[PDB]
């Protein structure tokens, strides 16, 4: 029945501005007090900023690390709320969540009294912050130091995803692990690769990662060489 | 966070399983709980004492009792498989609501498999390039929820720490990363370095030494 969803989301330089919209139905949006509330990429949920009904105060409120920058409205006509952020930080890079917020009380004796629970919410929107452009990474060999041995490729400092890796031109797959690949706070990617490998093998034959980074036409191989 | 969870617990099918937060303010707030599936909105479970929403299945129920609140799922179903996040007043009292960091819920569906951990020091070739990098790769286990940590000389290292989220391989155990930015005289300049991954509330730590 409540549906919401967030859009506007997308990658924008620091000090930029987006515009958030949640569009919302399946509940009287007038009557509803609304919230936002981010994720960002590791570390959980964080709330952003709430706006009463109009038959309350239709005021705004909003957490520290965003006062000052970020606007949150809602046009009731339109059953929509909006979130307005200027002079974005890498810090507001995450997933940004539209919710219904309700109210209930407990036992605590402070004032004003109330706890504010999120009755529902959108799949949410992400925005990246990031002064990131299209670049190729640097490969640097993971150096092999029961009968087996571990060696690898490191891809370093691309964008965007993806990078495709394989080992000796598709010729190994036994064994080969290649990992999510990290986003840093420069907004660039790492992925590393791994393969398991006979110890016995070890300078007899050779291993080559092939690394393809599509967006830059980079294709690069790196072979990895014991100690 | 002013809100403790663990990271991650299992709990095989049918089963009871209870998830924890903690903290000095739910000695005097009630605490709702959250529910999130992989990209998708989360559903809220409970709140206070006896609110269920309708909708949220009989299985599901809240508690509190001290500085913990607890969810507890009675017969635990596959589709379960979510994280679980509680939420509750800031412990200021100013009028705003804090989260904890989330606790990822298996429900088991295949064996246990501790995670295999590779650490690889910095390459010549990326010192050579006035860079270092440390290189924590953790395969192979379920379920696919660790912690990592990383270590030099025995004192907590907490900056240039980039960590994934686990994410499923194609034999469908998990993998994750670890990676330690430092300068090349940083990576000199200590004894060893450790990451250690902690799976279940059970350590697998390797290090490396410059030479
Ligand atoms: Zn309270
Ligand atoms: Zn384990």
């Amino acid at each position: 029945e409540v549906q919401l969803v967030e859009s506007g989301g997308g990658l924008v330089k620091p000090g930029g501005s987006l515009r958030l919209s949640c569009a919302a139905s399946g509940f009287t949006f007038s009557n509803a007090w609304m919230s936002w509330v981010r994720q960002a990429p590791g570390k959980g949920l964080e709330w952003v900023g709430r706006i009463k009904s109009k038959t309350d105060g239709g005021t705004t409120d909003y957490a520290a690390p965003v006062k000052g920058r970020f606007t949150i409205s809602r046009d009731d006509s339109k059953n929509t709320l909006y979130l307005q952020m200027n002079s974005l930080k890498t810090e507001d890079t995450a997933v940004y969540y539209c919710a219904r917020t309700g109210k209930y009380y407990d036992f605590w004796s402070g004032y004003p009294p109330g706890e504010e629970y999120f009755q529902d919410w959108g799949r949410g929107t992400l925005v990246t912050v990031s002064s990131a452009s299209t670049k190729g990474p640097s490969v640097f060999p993971l150096a092999p130091s029961g009968g087996t041995a571990a060696l690898g490729c490191l891809v370093k400092d691309y964008f965007p995803e993806p990078v495709t890796v394989s080992w000796n031109s598709g010729a190994l797959t036994s064994g080969v692990h290649t990992f999510p690949a990290v986003l840093q706070s420069s907004g660039l990617y790492s992925l590393s690769s791994v393969v398991t490998v006979p110890s016995s093998s070890l300078g007899t034959q050779t291993y080559i990662c092939n690394v393809n980074h599509k967006p830059s036409n980079t294709k690069v191989d790196k072979r990895v060489e014991p100690k | 966070y002013e809100l403790t969870q663990e990271t991650g617990v299992s709990v095989a099918l049918g089963r009871t399983v209870t998830i924890t937060c903690r903290g000095d303010s739910l000695r005097s707030h009630y605490a709702s709980w959250y529910q999130k599936k992989p990209g998708q909105a989360p559903i809220l479970l409970f709140y206070g004492k006896n609110n269920r929403p309708s909708g949220v299945p009989d299985r599901f129920s809240g508690s509190a009792s001290g500085n913990r609140a607890s969810l507890t799922i009675s017969g635990a179903q596959a589709e379960d498989d979510a994280e679980y996040y509680c939420s509750s007043r800031d412990k200021s009292g100013s009028r705003l609501s804090v989260f904890g960091g989330g606790t990822k819920l298996t429900v088991l569906s295949q064996p246990k498999a501790a995670p295999s951990v590779t650490l690889f020091p910095p390459s010549s070739e990326e010192l050579q390039a006035n860079k270092a990098t440390l290189v924590c790769l953790i395969s192979d286990f379920y379920p696919g929820a660790v912690t990592v940590a990383w270590k030099a000389d025995s004192s907590p290292v907490k900056a240039g720490v980039e960590t994934t989220t686990p994410s499923k391989q194609s034999n469908n155990k998990y993998a994750a990363s670890s990676y330690l930015s430092l300068t090349p005289e940083q990576w000199k300049s200590h004894r060893s370095y450790s990451c250690q991954v902690t799976h279940e509330g059970s350590t697998v730590e390797k290090t490396v030494a410059p030479t």
